[PDB]
């Protein structure tokens, strides 16, 4: 999965 | 003393005192402060400010307009000799600042190893940050805070003074967390809230079903039995002589002086 | 090579290979690198690192601690020779950080023209940034975001991964953005949701009395009518082919891949 | 002129015109321009840019790469020899802005004594800071802005153009201020609501019983009576007769344009 | 009417 | 009581 650290979230 | 090996850019201000390691590099226009020690192969690319009484391990690299070291912003520093310490292959982009420690905190700031600070993170006075973390942009620990090993902290987030992101937390951005965050959980909102266990970084980080499971377990004694925290803590600690990884939870309620976000 | 007419401060580094043009100006203890393009009439005022394969505009105004053409925060990146591209009359504020492309996001992170971005705006590897837009202080696009035409993004706000910000849009100020914003929309909250249509830039920037009510109309369809977007799309398709205007919705749709703020 | 008792570190560059007071410290890589002022025993660490028509008082310490004076960020600028004045003991840190006022918003942006402006906090064009004030991180002040008396004004908080932050608020974390507020109030919120008077504060200044105890009823006659505030505005100045401190009330009321937050 | 990019809002 | 300029306020 995706990472998004700024959102702060593994990407679904 | 400066490495045979190092390389100081003409134009940097190294102070004599300051102690650089093989294959080290000062870029242009730093300033680096005359108890200051910078590891071996650490880049300072450039327009980086290091000062106080700082130790900085191996491999790191730090970017322009950082700050590191520097006097803290609590109004109760009067200029005492406190100290930063800094780790291993840490990454430390634009902007970001740390600063050093206050005697009534203790008198030390430390970052471990294998940290992401992203641009204008900011670690305040007596913080601790452990290893393997990532600080999203603007992310903002105030003084005293703990962030242990793994934990991700969301862009624009801030965390108040005394509080502890536990190990694999998922903070959210735009988040300001008021109180302890324990260990595996997702936590998001103003004040930050609990919302479930951060699965995918257990996964990822090699973690087994059974791990997981007694882990989602832990978190529904804290939040789903009822009970008050006293209660569930044998409970956990109980669950723990089968599934180490639950350990971390008691180890997490030791430390804890601002109670549970709930 | 140096064009004669540019003025480079003797303290200013400009490494060999660099192309400055004609009256541009790198000021004081700037960095300006061997891969690095700057456009005729481009000021970088002072302390401004520029590197990576970057290409400039002409007539920017690059203020103090911007960080252009940087490596990335991406965790992926391994140092690939990726791009940034920023096009011309730009005004590129203190602290402001303009990151190069990933590999894996198409290897370009590009700017357009007239855009204001504020102090400490951030835009990460593979955004795409149009024209005429501003983003405000602290605004901070992820990685692979779109911000279209004319869009205002408003201080402290978060726009998520693979967002597109449609053109004309304003985005209310912290706010954190997780899904795609429709061309004209008004948009506002963490997670950010819409609040109509933005009329007074509509206004400003000589939309007629009918293209607006079409764009009202378009908008209703989306939000109103209660339909899914799949039965709106050929309603809104019929509605552009009598005002031109509502085709920037059709166009979106097409490009939007993180569904609809709603 | 420079005071043949400053200090200027010979990689600085200090402006034929400027003015530097005695026991000043122009720190390595400053920039200082040709119509700013700097009193004595005001310290630029390193990397400080002061440019524009700027006056800055005695005993400040402004750390790196903070912008004072600088070009603002209003579209309608157009180059105007706009001002900035900042008194004296002010603790300005690092990345922090300070712009020059605008021809249309009075021509001066203003910053009292004894103030503590946190890591990037922002004070835009023709705003006024009064003392003793303290801007936390990331916290910024769009145009126009006043912030009187000891206000305290909280992480990544962005204070709406024209509002007036009273003497002794307190503003939390992360708001966002869009309207006016009242002075010895809480605020939280986004948009930013009232959450009763900050006693702790007035303790802590040497307020007494019976003035906390009409402060408190003055709050209660704007937010709990159910009146309007023409009504509360005469009975509050009646209050003000007998406990001097309600005031202050009276005062801002006749300087508030955007109506109270509620 | 006057912009307030911070706020992000046209001001009424 | 402590300050906690970040949070924007006095500890209880």
């Amino acid at each position: 999965w995706m990472l998004d650290p700024i959102a702060g979230k593994w990407s679904r | 003393m400066i490495d045979k090996s190092a390389f100081v850019h003409p134009t940097a201000i190294v102070e004599e005192g300051a102690s650089i390691g093989a294959n080290a590099h000062i870029g242009p226009f730093c300033i680096v402060g005359p108890h200051v020690e910078i590891g071996e192969g650490t880049v300072l690319k450039s327009h980086v400010v290091v000062n106080g009484h700082t130790k900085i391990g191996r491999d790191n690299e730090i970017y322009q307009f950082a700050s590191i070291g520097e006097v803290n912003q609590d109004l109760k520093y009067a200029g005492e000799p406190t100290r930063v310490e800094i780790g291993d292959r840490n990454r430390i982009r634009e902007s970001v600042t740390i600063h050093r420690g206050t005697v009534q905190g203790g008198g030390l700031t430390k970052v471990g190893s294998d940290n992401l600070l992203m641009i204008n993170a900011h670690i305040a006075h007596d913080c601790t940050v452990g290893n393997r973390c990532i600080l999203a942009n603007n992310a903002t620990l105030a003084g005293h805070v703990s962030v242990d090993d793994f934990a991700i902290i969301g862009g624009m987030t801030a965390v108040h003074q005394f509080c502890i992101i536990g190990a694999h937390v998922m903070v959210g951005g735009c988040s300001g967390v008021a109180q302890d965050v324990p260990p595996y959980v997702i936590a998001q909102g103003n004040h930050a809230t609990p919302f479930g266990v951060n699965i995918e970084g257990l996964k990822r980080r090699g973690f087994s079903r059974e791990a997981i499971t007694a882990i989602r377990n832990a978190y529904k004694l804290i939040y789903r039995s009822g009970k008050t925290l006293d209660e569930v803590k044998p409970e956990i600690a109980e669950l723990a002589e089968t599934y180490p990884e639950v350990k971390a939870f008691t180890d997490f309620f030791a430390r804890s002086t601002r109670g549970l976000i709930r």
